[PDB]
C-alpha cells in the first residue's frame, strides 16, 4: 500500500538554526472527519500554516506573511495543498493505516509480584505488571478475595515504550494474610476475555 | 535559459564521454534524458540540488554530478555502442511538475573509429524544363557519404542563408540499408522565381556543416583526419 | 506511474481534425503534460493538467483529465502545417515526469492546383551527374522509396515561397548508376497519370 | 486539536550548520517509518509493517531539499536569528518487570531535546557499552522541540549498574540517569 506525503512550499524572497515542516491528519471518528493542517516551522517558530478549515495559507507570525501571501495568490500551488486533504489524509487512513495500524493488536502480559519477602500479617505491597501491548486504551483493577478495590491501588499513565508496544504498572497496597489468594484483572481490546492473573498468599 | 555542451561529438567505443548541461534560471532540480526511438524520452539522472544525484529509470552505465546548482553533468565512463542517442538537459523546480529543456546533444559512440566520413556536397542547377513550364527555378542541392548523420544544411544567397523556399529532408537517407551501418545521404531544394535565377549575378551557395572529429583523435588509416568542418558548392 | 501514446505516427491533411490518443497509469495523482517536439530543437510545454478530471488547452489544442478512463488524449479542431511535430505525453505523480514513446504529425498543405511534373538537374561541378525532380503532385500523392536497391528516393517535402504566396511539394531522386533516366525514377510510386515529362 | 487519531504524514527536519536532515512518518505517536538520506531507501520500525505497505523514498528525499531551502531563506528573512538550547531531561526504565537473568530491554527515554542533535550512550558499571543498542529517531513534541529513545539489551543482575549518559549542547556538561536492578 503505497503511503503519499505532503509537499512542502518554497519559501519566498558557533550559532544553529532548525527548520521543520510537517503535515497533520487529524481524523475525528474515523475518516468521517477530516482536519488537515500543514506547519512550517523555523526555529521553534510557526510561522506560516495552511489550516483545512481556514481553506488556505496563513502567516502564524510576521515572519511568514511573505510566503502566505505568494502561496495563496498561485492557484496551482493552493489547490496543490489544499486537495492533500485527500491525496494524503484520507488515501493513507483508509489505504495503509487501515491494513497496518489500525489493525494491530498486542496482547499484554500481566505478571504479579510482591516487594518485600512474604510476611505474613506484615503490610507489603503486590504489583500487576501489564507490559507489550497496542493501541492505548487498556483498564486495570486489583481482585483481592472475589472483590475488587480502589482504595490503596494506584497504576503510572500510560508508559509508551517507544516500540509500538505500551505499558503501565499498577501497585496494591495491602497485607498478605493467611489462605487469601489476590488476582489482577485487566481489560484490552487485545482480547476478547479480561485476562486475569492469580498469586495465593 | 538552459545550455549544453558539446551540442554533438563523437567518440570511441570504450572510450570517456562528458555531458555538460548550464542553467539560468534558478532551478533545483536538474535532468538527463536519452531520447531513442521506440521509447521516446527517457530519465537517466536527476539532482534535487548541489551534491544531489538521483537514478532515474536508465541509470545504468552512466554517472552523475552536481558541483554547482546551475551545473549538472552527465558522465559516461566506459562508453559503449549502446549509449549512441540524443541527450536532453533539463532544468526545473522541486517536484519537477515544470521542466526546461536544451537544445539537445547528438552522441556517437563507434566501435571503432574506421567510419567517420565528411559530406560530400554538390548543387544541381535548375532544368530550363521547368523554369518555362512553371516560371519557377529550383536548385536542388546533395550532401553524401557522411557518417555518422550529424549535419546541417544551410542555403546561402549572395553571402546571406535564407530560409524563403527551402526544404530539407526531414532524416538522412541510409545509402547501405541492407549493411549494419552505412553512410547518409541529405537532399535539400531551394525554390526561387524564374527571372530570378536568370541573371548571373545572384549568387548561390550550399552549406553543410558537418560534425566528426577533433584534435584529440588518433587517425589510424589514411585519408585525411574526418573532423568537423563545411563542406558546400555555389552556383549562379 | 506510466504513459503509453498508443500512435507511432500522425499523418493528415491540413484543417483537420488531430487526436492523438494517450493512456495513463499510476497508483498516486499524478499530473498530465503533452509536450511539443519541432525537428531541430529540443521539447517544450505545449498543455498540462495537475487536478483530475478538467481539460487544459493552449495555442489551439486541448487535452482532458479523464480519471474513469485514466486517458489525456490531445485534440487539435483547425490542425495547421505548422503543428508538424513530435508529440510527447508525460505524466508525474512523483519527484520526476516520465515520458511515452512520442508521435509523429505530419499536417501538409493544401494544393490549390496541381502539375504534377518531373524535371532534370546538372551540378555545376561536372554534368553527367544528374538529379530528377518530383515536384508539384498535389498533397495526397504517396511518394514510394526504390523496390530496387542502387536507387535512392527521399521523402515528400513541402517547400515554400514567402514573399511570393506559394507552397508546393517535392522529392528527389538519384542514383550512382550510370543508366538512369528520369522515367525510372518513380515507376512503383503511384504518381499522377498527368505528369509533364519534358525531353 | 483533538480528534481519534493523527498521523504526521511527513516530517521533515533540517539543520545548519552540519547540514542534518530527518525525514519520518508518525502515526498515534509512535514512528511508521523514516527514510535514510544517505541509503535512499526507506525503513520501517514494524518490518512487518513495510510488508503491508510501502513507500518512495523520493517523497523524503525532495522534502528535505525544499526544506533546505526554506532554512537558508528563513535564515535570512530574520537576518540570523540563532536557536536557543535546551536542556534534556532522561529517564531509564525496562522493557518488562525484571527478573535477574531472564533477558531484558533498558530503555532510555530523552526529552525536551532542542536543537535535535545529541550523544545517547549507555554505561555498564561506568564502561562504555556498545552492542545491543538501538536508538530511534527524533519524535516531534507539541512546543516544536524533540525527544528520542534509545534501547540497551541486558541481564538482569544485581552485580551491574547501568546509567543513560546523554550529552547535548544545552548541558553544561554530560548528564546520567543511574538505574539499577536493586
Amino acid at each position: 500500500f503505497e503511503a503519499q506525503k505532503a509537499k512542502a512550499n518554497k519559501a519566498v524572497d558557533e550559532r544553529h538554526f532548525v527548520y521543520q515542516f510537517m503535515g497533520e491528519c487529524y481524523f475525528t471518528n474515523g475518516t468521517q472527519r477530516i482536519r488537515y493542517v500543514t506547519r512550517y516551522i523555523y526555529n521553534r517558530e510557526e510561522y506560516v500554516r495552511y489550516d483545512s478549515d481556514v481553506g488556505e495559507h496563513r502567516a502564524v507570525t510576521e515572519l511568514g506573511r511573505p510566503d502566505a501571501e505568494y502561496w495563496n495568490s498561485q492557484p496551482e500551488i493552493l489547490e496543490r495543498t489544499r486537495a492533500e486533504l485527500d491525496t494524503v489524509c484520507r488515501h493513507n487512513y483508509e489505504g495503509p493505516e487501515t491494513h497496518t495500524s489500525l489493525r494491530r493488536l498486542e496482547q499484554p502480559n500481566v505478571v504479579i509480584s510482591l516487594s518485600r519477602t512474604e510476611a505474613l500479617n506484615h503490610h507489603n505491597t503486590l504489583v500487576c505488571s501489564v507490559t507489550d501491548f497496542y493501541p492505548a486504551k487498556i483498564k486495570v483493577r486489583w481482585f483481592r478475595n472475589g472483590q475488587e478495590e480502589t482504595v490503596g491501588v494506584s497504576s503510572t499513565q500510560l508508559i509508551r515504550n517507544g516500540d509500538w508496544t505500551f505499558q503501565v504498572l499498577v501497585m496494591l497496597e495491602m497485607t498478605p494474610r493467611r489462605g487469601e489468594v489476590y488476582t489482577c484483572h485487566v481489560e484490552h481490546p487485545s482480547l476478547k476475555s479480561p485476562i486475569t492473573v492469580e498469586w495465593k498468599a | 535559459a538552459v545550455t549544453q555542451s558539446p551540442r554533438n561529438k563523437v567518440a570511441v567505443t570504450g572510450g570517456k564521454v562528458t555531458l555538460s548541461c548550464n542553467q539560468t534560471n534558478n532551478h533545483n532540480n536538474m535532468y538527463w534524458y536519452r531520447q531513442d526511438t521506440g521509447h521516446g524520452l527517457r530519465l537517466i539522472h536527476y539532482s534535487y540540488g548541489a551534491g544531489s544525484t538521483e537514478k532515474g529509470d536508465i541509470p545504468d552505465g552512466y554517472k552523475a554530478s552536481r558541483p554547482s546548482q546551475e551545473n549538472f553533468s552527465l558522465i559516461l565512463e566506459l562508453a559503449t555502442p549502446s549509449q549512441t542517442s540524443v541527450y536532453f538537459c533539463a532544468s526545473g523546480d522541486f517536484w519537477g511538475d515544470t521542466l526546461y529543456f536544451g537544445a539537445g546533444t547528438r552522441l556517437s559512440v563507434l566501435e571503432d573509429l574506421k567510419n567517420v566520413f565528411p559530406p560530400e556536397v554538390a548543387v544541381f542547377e535548375p532544368s530550363e524544363a521547368e523554369i518555362s513550364h512553371t516560371q519557377k527555378a529550383t536548385l536542388v542541392c546533395l550532401a553524401t557519404g557522411f557518417y555518422p548523420d550529424h549535419v546541417e544544411l544551410s542555403w546561402w544567397v549572395n553571402g546571406k542563408e535564407v530560409h524563403s523556399g527551402v526544404c530539407t529532408d526531414p532524416q538522412p537517407l541510409k545509402e547501405q540499408p541492407a549493411l549494419n551501418d552505412s553512410r547518409y545521404a541529405l537532399s535539400s531544394r531551394l525554390r526561387v522565381s524564374a527571372t530570378f535565377w536568370q541573371n548571373p549575378r545572384n549568387h548561390f551557395r550550399c552549406q553543410v556543416q558537418f560534425y566528426g572529429l577533433s584534435e584529440n583523435d588518433e587517425w589510424t588509416q589514411d585519408r585525411a583526419k574526418p573532423v568537423t568542418q563545411i563542406v558546400s558548392a555555389e552556383a549562379w | 506511474d506510466s504513459v503509453t501514446q498508443m500512435q507511432g505516427q500522425v499523418t493528415l491533411s491540413e484543417n483537420d481534425f488531430l487526436f492523438i490518443n494517450c493512456t495513463y497509469s499510476t497508483t498516486g495523482y499524478p499530473t498530465l503534460f503533452w509536450y511539443v517536439q519541432y525537428s531541430g530543437e529540443g521539447p517544450q510545454l505545449l498543455l498540462q493538467v495537475t487536478t483530475a478530471n478538467n481539460k487544459g488547452s493552449s495555442r489551439g489544442f486541448e487535452a482532458t483529465y479523464d480519471k474513469g478512463t485514466t486517458s489525456f488524449h490531445l485534440q487539435k479542431t483547425s490542425v495547421q502545417e505548422i503543428d508538424s511535430a513530435v508529440y510527447y505525453c508525460a505524466a508525474n505523480s512523483g519527484t520526476y515526469q516520465r515520458f511515452g514513446t512520442g508521435t509523429k504529425l505530419q499536417v501538409v498543405p493544401n494544393i490549390q492546383n496541381p502539375d504534377p511534373a518531373v524535371y532534370q538537374l546538372r551540378d555545376s561541378k561536372s554534368s553527367d551527374k544528374s538529379v530528377c525532380l518530383f515536384t508539384d503532385f498535389d498533397s495526397q500523392t504517396n511518394v514510394s522509396q526504390s523496390k530496387d536497391s542502387d536507387v535512392y528516393i527521399t521523402d515528400k517535402c513541402v517547400l515554400d515561397m514567402r514573399s511570393m504566396d506559394f507552397k508546393s511539394n517535392s522529392a528527389v531522386a538519384w542514383s550512382n548508376k550510370s543508366d538512369f533516366a528520369c522515367a525510372n525514377a518513380f515507376n512503383n510510386s503511384i504518381i499522377p497519370e498527368d505528369t509533364f515529362f519534358p525531353s | 486539536i483533538e480528534a481519534d487519531h493523527v498521523g504526521t504524514y511527513g516530517i521533515s527536519v533540517y539543520q545548519s550548520p552540519g547540514d542534518i536532515g530527518q525525514y519520518t512518518f508518525e502515526f498515534d505517536g509512535d514512528e511508521l517509518f523514516y527514510v535514510d538520506l544517505d541509503k535512499k531507501e526507506t525503513v520501517w520500525m514494524l518490518p512487518e509493517f513495510g510488508q503491508l505497505a510501502s513507500f518512495d523514498p523520493q517523497g523524503g528525499l525532495q522534502n528535505i531539499a525544499v526544506v533546505k531551502h526554506n532554512l537558508g531563506v528563513l535564515t535570512k528573512r530574520s537576518n540570523s536569528t540563532p536557536a536557543t538550547n535546551e536542556a534534556p531531561q532522561a529517564t531509564v526504565f525496562p522493557k518488562s518487570p525484571v527478573l535477574l537473568g531472564q533477558p531484558n530491554t533498558l530503555i532510555c527515554f530523552v526529552d525536551n531535546i532542542f536543537p535535535p542533535v545529541i550523544n545517547i550512550t549507555w554505561l555498564r558499571n561506568s564502561k562504555s557499552v556498545a552492542d545491543g543498542v538501538y536508538e530511534t529517531s527524533f519524535f516531534v513534541n507539541r512546543d516544536y522541540s524533540f525527544h528520542k529513545l534509545s534501547y540497551l539489551t541486558f541481564i538482569p543482575s544485581d552485580d551491574d549498574i547501568y546509567d543513560c549518559k546523554v550529552e547535548h549542547w544545552g548541558l553544561e556538561e554530560p548528564v546520567l540517569k543511574h538505574w539499577e536492578p536493586e
